[PDB]
């Protein structure tokens, strides 16, 4: 019975590890879009401003 | 069961059956594409046992199974099996019977032609729906995705199609189609695992390495660096459990065989790979469609799911793209699942009540009706 | 021994699961993060096309 | 075999090259315009094997190579392969060192400058020929033709110009150049017969299709009538055996792979056809220079072939032309070797000899010194 | 001691070595590839006795050894008893030591890298080889063979390679490494034969299994009609004196052994067998390939000395094969030894001298250069 839950706790702990490591892949996608995003808000940011400075010019 | 004939969409590849009913979000069931039938002599008797199983019971008892599957590069060759597939999809778990509801399957463009005849045949006469369609798995997709222009790359098991759609309708000169697929990176994986001491060449094993390539498996974004790494040091490498206990890891190959999808010259293809025929698939368009399919690539389809390949695809193409102009990739959470997506659209769209064929005008043409009605 | 490996085996559906949600956190905060980049990089990337527009003009 | 110093002549398209000594009525020599390159890891040694192989080495040897070609809808792209395609068919086929001989080589009116600039540099830099010319295909397919007015149709593998001349003068105004030729007509085909379950997408399956073309196609007199029976009865189909035993059938696909010439829709085109540009060279031309183009329109160029496109031009065009006069298409058996035995006739002429640029000129001016010189 | 410093060459299979100095025509000696250590206690003493015995001398005193074979299915996983094999090769049957002359060894490339690297490793730090080449077995058997295109099936002790080869390069993606071969047919033998009354199970038993199949079993080119009559009759019966005096008599079992080749599911593999499995690598090759590949199939390795195996490969090729062509057997008597023989063709090549790795390249860079000198 105990075994029967463990396994079934176990399943838990593998469906949420599935979970975990699904998550964690979306993390790092996402983390890793949001570190791209960051150089890209700053180049866009940079860009706002050559692009500003373009329209000074 | 439900409370009107909504179509029933099935989204039939060469790897996964995805299948539910029109109007949802989500397929109610998904099957492998296989029928499964025992290489042994029974011994013990009165222990059931089938001739043949279906779908996830092909897959559950793959032990002592050779395992077939009736669609390969998105034809079915095996309409027996398909018939088989499809019982088991509509009445053993979405439990309904077609014969209530029009059904909607899926192919590519260039498809051969009997993909669909055949398609047709069955569900008119082993389910005896009222009305059949076949649609555009590009079309799908960008339903799916939001878009009436972009192109359509849909690197799934099967085939890629590539194909660019403008304001919703083909641009069929410029489709880059090509025979390389995720099925061939499963195979590659199969034989670069067996160079590292595990050796995958059965059935079983051939289910295991799709199930390693799936959870170990990618594309990254820079492939020389990637490998001077991984060749160079065991920090890249990644653990799998086998069904048996045994455990593999992979290094350099984990990423070297979808790197097939890019360099398809590494299982014998000549090619020039995926992003430069999803670039040509965008210059091949004329010069004021090509504006706005730079702007949408539109990704779909199985291999979509690797680490890097969205990032990848956009680098790969506007590095070919001209300068001044942004390009730009679509590639939502709904990649790959976006076909069964688009069908439940589809199916449900007022406009498309046109685009069914009864079973009327079935009887009249026969299947090669679906030649005359669908695209 | 089994119990052990229930508390375990539940200990682990905890932990992937405690894990897991920490990464729903840690992800919900990436991706909002992400859409906050995105939307910035979008706002420059709009401040661009303004720009590009008036460039043009 | 050559006992004088007499003009070489090569005609140098997408499709093949064809050469030979001025004064005679054909080519001695006549090679594709490939080059091929292996795409395999040697493992045997003492094999010979070459870095690159060209002409009908490229095809011969085709198995393991990756063939392309040089020439790209009328213009060179890659004079490397030129200069390796006139030094094999020069010096291994018809035996001659251009440096002793001077050289005429060919293009329409209309072809991108570049094409006659690197026509003219690689002859006088690698081959040392002591002079050159170029020379208009509408001059030289009238040559051969036996005419000095009419419009020539150079359906061709790369592009169609449809120079119209009178008089032996340009009416330059009314070239109507056209993006449909004989290498489209071969993509239209291999996505037709994937459609029928054969996909052909390699180098090898490039070729296949490229010779399905050429022996079983022809053009439909009556496109519409023809398909009705083709589309209808096996008995219309014709077998072609592949190089591995197989075979293929082609039915209504063997006239629509032409039917793209009066139908450029069929690869996307935005054209009615090559009826239409012959129809539009003359309608541009002078009301006093109609009449004689009119009963004088030309074949050249390969395409011609086709046993259905003598009677479909014809009619297509006299469904255009004017009452009251002779409407007439000229399709003589110099034919996909018009622009050679022109080049021969050209040549040779003494009318012609003090047309050459000389290995001094040439050197003074450049290769841009074309431009001033031949036309 | 010889009048060149010749290579040496040895061939180490999975059943047996084959080794001779390079520029032979033979090899001089070959042993079993075996260790074979006492599973008795000593009871007399001053009685010599090794702690393990190799080669021949494992083989002639088997009587109280165990017999363990170094090499599993092409990769040698003990290379202490390979070193003492080669010793005793290299001083006692060829007298000659490598330290004087370069050595070549075989593998096929399909062998997941511990057998090439551990074998350069042994040559040079046991045996000090000035040089090292470890070849292609393919490569081997096409050179002793008389050709640079075919398929090599060699079918040997341990693995079953299928590797096709055009113009001398590999057409690795063909290659289909098959877990079928002559170890396996034995273990068959040794229950069928059980079955009769004659049981099989311990060392000396397997070697008598292995003698008799190499001397009483054939395959037949007509499996059906042989067993038909051998099940039915004793007429068919081959007698086999076992080394007691006593005698085992063999009917159907005789074919039905070799008859796994083409039925590996009679030891529970899941196959298509031999014939189906060089006919998908003539399949697998691009189509200019395929019938150059179709009238060459090259018989190398061992089980290719079976009487009907010629005639039975080439049948199920042809039955696999489409019309028009011609299917064909090359089946020479070197046989078996093709491997050793090619590799005394290769190492004696002027254009191989520069593929050997020297002792200075090897130290420089350790075992792992095998992986960048060989193949």
């Amino acid at each position: 019975i105990i075994e029967s839950d463990l396994e079934r706790a176990e399943e838990r702990a593998e469906l949420s590890e599935g979970k975990c490591a699904e998550l964690e892949e979306e993390l790092k996608t996402v983390t890793n879009n949001l570190k791209s995003l960051e150089a890209q808000a700053e180049k866009y940011s940079q860009k706002e401003d050559r692009y500003e400075e373009e329209i000074k010019v | 069961d439900e409370d009107e004939t909504t179509a029933l969409v099935c989204d039939n590849g060469s790897g996964l059956v995805k299948a539910g009913f029109a109007g949802d979000d989500a397929p109610r069931a998904v099957f492998p594409s296989i029928v499964g039938r025992p290489r042994h002599q029974g011994v013990m008797v009165g222990m059931g046992q089938k001739d043949s199983y279906v779908g996830d019971e092909a897959q559950s008892k793959r032990g002592i199974l050779t395992l077939k599957y009736p669609i390969e590069h998105g034809i079915i060759t095996n309409w027996d099996d398909m018939e088989k597939i499809w019982h088991h999809t509509f009445y053993n778990e979405l439990r309904v019977a077609p014969e209530e509801h029009p059904t909607l399957l899926t192919e590519a463009p260039l498809n051969p032609k009997a993909n669909r005849e055949k398609m047709t045949q069955i569900m008119f006469e082993t389910f005896n729906v009222p009305a059949m369609y076949v649609a555009i798995q590009a079309v799908l997709s960008l339903y799916a995705s939001g878009r009436t222009t972009g192109i359509v790359l849909d690197s799934g098991d099967g085939v890629t199609h590539n194909v660019p759609i403008y304001e919703g309708y083909a641009l069929p000169h410029a489709i880059m189609r090509l025979d390389l697929a995720g099925r061939d990176l499963t195979d590659y994986l199969m034989k670069i695992l067996t160079e590292r001491g595990y050796s995958f060449v059965t059935t079983a094993e051939r289910e295991i390495v799709r199930d390693i390539k799936e959870k170990l498996c990618y594309v990254a974004l820079d492939f020389e660096n990637e490998m001077a790494t991984a060749a160079s040091s065991s920090s890249l490498e990644k653990s799998y459990e086998l069904p048996d206990g045994q455990v593999i890891t992979i290094g350099n190959e984990r990423f070297r065989c979808p790197e097939t999808l890019f360099q398809p010259s590494f299982i014998g293809m000549e090619s020039a790979g995926i992003h430069e025929t999803t670039y040509n698939s965008i210059m091949k368009c004329d010069i004021d469609i090509r504006k706005d399919l730079y702007a949408n690539n539109v990704m779909s389809g199985g291999t979509t799911m690797y680490p890097g390949i969205a990032d990848r695809m956009q680098k790969e193409i506007t590095a070919l793209a001209p300068s001044t102009m942004k390009i730009k990739i679509i590639a939502p959470p709904e990649r790959k699942y976006s076909v069964w997506i688009g069908g439940s659209i589809l199916a449900s769209l007022s406009t498309f009540q046109q685009m069914w064929i009864t079973k009327q005008e079935y009887d009249e043409a026969g299947p090669s009706i679906v030649h005359r009605k669908c695209f």
